[PDB]
């Protein structure tokens, strides 16, 4: 697909030992040519997987709902089932305000107390509660992911 | 004479527009890319026939296979006393038909000749069936003009 | 839509899209042909008829704000009134259709 | 739908039969309008038809359509040019005074002057086609190349043996290390491909010994089983170890070499069986499976065509014959079965080509057999002796890739010659290329030089074209297109263009 689009005078190699990790060093070994051609080379990278940590505090109100319902609603919002919200695509920052908005649009008539978030490198141990924040700016070459069990909820 | 010549001249008054058809448009689209004809027969080889002895199968016999496809033979041949010969087939319509690898049925019957049957050693030649009449040509031109519309990044 | 009939040579006038229209349909050789006039002044001559593509090709004709005409399938003077129709589109719908064309 | 006649002769009527005059007038009017109203349009369409446009006027019209300069094109070798006629011998060297040059274009020698002038209309047709391709292109090079193939090679596969024509490699390089090699070795037994991975051969006995060695099974019990014994005949490899078996009348028998099972788990099975000339011109084979799922085949020993082969399961892949010298051939069979219940393989002689393995016998027929093998793959490999147990050998291993060298497991014998294919040093060697000359004791060699490619072609905004000599493309155009003013090549702002 990448080899279909080319300009004729511009190389594709990229990397500064800190941006998105390339799949392979010298080349991704593209096909030579569908018809009457020889081998060509081109380079592409992939984003850096991340894990997000969010704290939510809520009051039941007058109707009781299991935490797993809210958790699943949030996580399958993160993939973007609903029109108007693309999701956590490459180079997309994450803010607790938009998470609260997704919750509200998903179910009205409920009260929200607090919502703070954090995000660190994937594979690291769970951080302390002092590592959370309202919004986490995330890099151009980064990808953020979410997990159902990763999110911890408090039904005060 | 006057009416005929005047109507004929009015027939091809405008042709450069991609609305026209019938050969002039064939050339206009081949200016970029385009195939025509594409109307062959599912010609075969290595037929299977068990019959009586020292008899001749007449040319242009009829053969039918289970979803009622009509197939004619090509060449006339004699049968050796063993009861096995190779035949050549052709289809009624100029279409890319699909043959089911099953023992066939007979429409036109010679004497003492049965078992129109497949063989997995038979050559299979898939024919075109007037694959591009008039409108898919415009669709292809539209697709290619959409392709050339994009710039470097948007195309990627 | 446009009410028609099965006759090799016909012409109808109608008032739609806040404008006066007059269309003449006649068989020529093998393909259908059309002549279109608006507000008593000629517009275009000898338009070939085809399924799905608009009747008005050149840019200055079809609309600053006016509409256009499209045939669903290839026409045949014997089939009008049964399974073959002609439809009219205003500016907005025709623009949407043109966007979908590409 | 209703028909349209549009015929002049409709005016004539049955009142007019023996009238030469009025019919003459009407008919002559008919040919007049046929000439100047219909055939004219046919010729005009055929001329504006671009793929075989012959009119220089049409070509000039096309150029005006595209706006290109046309001074660099030979307009016409036609009669209308200066100094061209039936006699045209006046005021010229007619052999009386001085011998004039003979290999030249018809007409005066002064026409088509300059090294940039082109005189064969065909490449002009190509240059306008290429110009339009340039005017429509966006910059992607793969489609430019596919255009190039269509316009020059007429959509026909190329051959790198003449270093054919392509846009270029651009700043992108072609290749570094070597990938996907192959071993093509020429010997007595023709072409054989080899595998770096070790190969299994489950045949218990390379040659039969007696009926006890390879048992025979008879369903019908209508006669004696087929006998097996070892006679002496000139084997292709250089010995006398061929085998006999004859099929007496009134027996329907087959001998099977006992092999271990199961052979594999639903993968390819490549049966092999040397083709030895016998009394009968046909040989029958069978690769049985779970009952009932047997798939079998029959080979024409004399002519070399497969005849009988069938479906009981989804088993077979293909079967093909390879010629060998002095009345021997190479037979292969391939099979992919969804199940994995391989049980046994049967081989027995047959009378006619279409005859089945289990058909009855009308007389005594004899045939020779040697050198059986079985492997799990899709391509035949070299032959190797077996006895009592499978014999697994790795013949080669790539000791250094970036060096371009290989060490073989054993020293190759004398006269063994080898080829190879793959991608290396930026080159392409799809056609096999000789690299090794085995004199008897060597096991270390180095690959030859492929057709070569200028792999890196380093430099941003750098692009040039590479041509082959086979197409006999004129150098006049090569001089022509280097200019920028005419503008007849795909380009992008910020780069430079060179024909070579």
């Amino acid at each position: 697909a990448l080899w279909a689009a080319h300009n004729g005078g511009t190389p594709w190699d990229y990397g500064a030992t800190n941006n998105g990790v390339p799949v392979d060093g010298p080349n991704g070994v593209p096909v030579r040519d569908p018809a009457s051609g020889r081998k060509y080379v081109v380079k592409w990278t992939t984003p850096i997987m991340y894990d997000g940590y969010v704290n939510v505090t809520v009051q039941q109100g007058s109707s009781s709902v299991a935490p797993e319902a809210i958790q699943n609603a949030v996580v399958n919002y993160a993939q973007g089932k609903v029109e108007g919200e693309e999701g956590l695509v490459v180079g997309a920052s994450l803010s607790a305000f938009e998470v609260a908005g997704a919750i509200a649009r998903e179910i009205p008539g409920i009260y929200i107390k607090l919502c703070q978030v954090a995000c660190v490198a994937a594979g690291s141990p769970a951080p302390a509660p002092g590592d959370f924040t309202s919004e986490y700016v995330m890099s151009a070459f980064g990808q953020a992911t979410i997990s159902v069990g990763n999110v911890r909820v408090t039904f005060v | 004479a006057r009416s005929s010549v005047m109507r004929n001249e009015a027939r091809i008054a405008n042709t450069i527009n991609p609305n026209v058809s019938f050969g002039t448009f064939l050339d206009a689209i081949c200016a970029l890319m385009g195939i025509e004809r594409g109307s062959d027969l599912s010609t075969f080889g290595y037929g299977v026939q068990v019959t009586g002895r020292s008899q001749t199968r007449i040319s242009t016999g009829s053969r039918v296979q289970t979803p009622a496809g009509a197939i004619f033979t090509v060449m006339s041949d004699v049968t050796i006393p063993a009861g096995g010969v190779a035949t050549i087939d052709i289809k009624s319509q100029e279409y890319g038909n699909i043959p089911l690898p099953v023992g066939n049925l007979i429409i036109i019957d010679g004497t003492i000749g049965w078992s129109g049957a497949k063989v997995i050693a038979s050559t299979r030649v898939d024919p075109g069936s007037r694959q591009m009449s008039d409108a898919e040509l415009k669709n292809a031109r539209v697709n290619r003009l959409a392709i050339q519309g994009r710039n470097s990044t948007m195309a990627i | 839509k446009i009410p028609l009939t099965a006759v090799p040579n016909q012409a109808i006038s109608f008032n739609a899209g806040s404008s006066y229209w007059k269309i003449r349909l006649y068989q020529n050789m093998d393909m259908m042909n059309a002549d279109i006039s608006r507000d008593g002044v000629i517009v275009c001559h000898g338009v070939r008829c085809f399924g799905g593509i608009p009747l008005l090709q050149y840019s200055h004709q079809y609309r600053p704000d006016y509409g256009n005409f499209v045939f669903d399938r290839d026409a045949d003077w014997t089939l009008f009134g049964d399974g073959i129709n002609l439809f009219y589109l205003d500016g907005a719908e025709f623009a949407e259709y043109q966007a979908l064309a590409t | 739908l209703p028909a349209y006649n549009s015929d002049i002769q409709q005016a004539l009527k049955w009142l007019h039969n023996q009238a030469p005059g009025i019919t003459g007038l009407i008919q002559r009017k008919a040919q007049w309008y046929d000439r100047f109203s219909r055939q004219f349009w046919a010729n005009w369409e055929r001329d504006v038809f671009h793929l075989k446009t012959a009119n220089p006027f049409g070509l000039m019209v096309w150029c005006i359509i595209l706006g290109t300069p046309s001074k660099g094109f030979g307009l016409y070798p036609k009669n209308s040019s200066w100094a061209f006629g039936r006699l045209r011998q006046n005021f010229i060297y007619s052999g009386t005074q001085v011998p004039p040059p003979a290999d030249a274009s018809p007409g005066g020698n002064f026409y088509g002057g300059g090294n940039a002038e082109i005189l064969n209309l065909d490449e002009i047709r190509k240059v306008l086609q290429l110009r339009y391709v340039a005017l429509i292109s966006n910059g992607s090079i793969a489609y430019i190349n596919r255009m190039l193939r269509y316009i020059f090679n007429d959509d026909e596969p190329w051959d790198e043996a003449t270093g054919l024509y392509f846009y270029l490699m651009d700043s992108t390089g072609e290749n570094g290390p070597v990938e996907n090699l192959a071993v093509y070795r020429k010997d007595w037994e023709g072409m054989v491909l080899l595998s770096s991975s070790p190969r299994t051969n489950h045949v218990l006995t390379s040659t039969p010994a007696s009926d006890a060695d390879w048992p025979g099974v008879d369903p019908a019990a209508s006669g004696i089983p087929v006998t097996v014994e070892t006679a002496s005949a000139t084997a292709p490899d250089g010995s006398a170890t061929v085998c006999k078996l004859t099929k007496p009348a009134g027996s329907t028998a087959y001998v099977s070499a006992p092999i271990d099972g199961p052979l594999g788990s639903g993968s390819t099975v490549t049966f092999s069986f040397f083709a030895k000339a016998g009394s009968t011109r046909f040989i029958a084979i069978q690769s049985a499976a779970d009952f009932p799922s047997r798939a079998d085949a029959v080979f024409d020993l004399d002519s070399g065509n497969v005849i009988s082969d069938q479906m009981l399961d989804s088993s077979v892949v293909s079967a093909r014959m390879i010629r060998l010298e002095n009345g021997w051939w190479r037979c292969v069979l391939t099979t992919k079965t969804v199940s994995s219940s391989f049980r046994a393989a049967y081989v027995a002689p047959a009378e006619t080509n279409f005859s089945w393995i289990d058909s009855n016998s009308s007389a005594a027929i004899d045939v020779l057999i040697w050198g059986a093998q079985i492997e799990l793959g899709d391509t035949p490999t070299g032959y190797l002796k077996t006895t009592g147990a499978p014999v697994t050998i790795t013949d080669y291993v790539l000791q250094n890739a970036q060096t371009g060298t290989v060490k073989f497991t054993q020293p190759l014998p004398t006269g063994v010659e080898a080829y190879w294919t793959g991608d290396w040093k930026g080159g392409t060697a799809a056609e096999p290329a000789r690299f090794a000359v085995g004199n008897g004791t060597q096991d270390t060699f180095t690959l030859s030089d492929p057709a070569y490619i200028g792999l890196p072609t380093s430099g941003a905004f750098k692009l040039e074209y590479r041509v082959g000599p086979a197409l006999n493309l004129s150098p006049q155009l090569i001089n022509l297109m280097n200019d920028r003013a005419v503008g007849i090549m795909p380009t992008c702002a910020g780069c430079d263009v060179k024909v070579i």
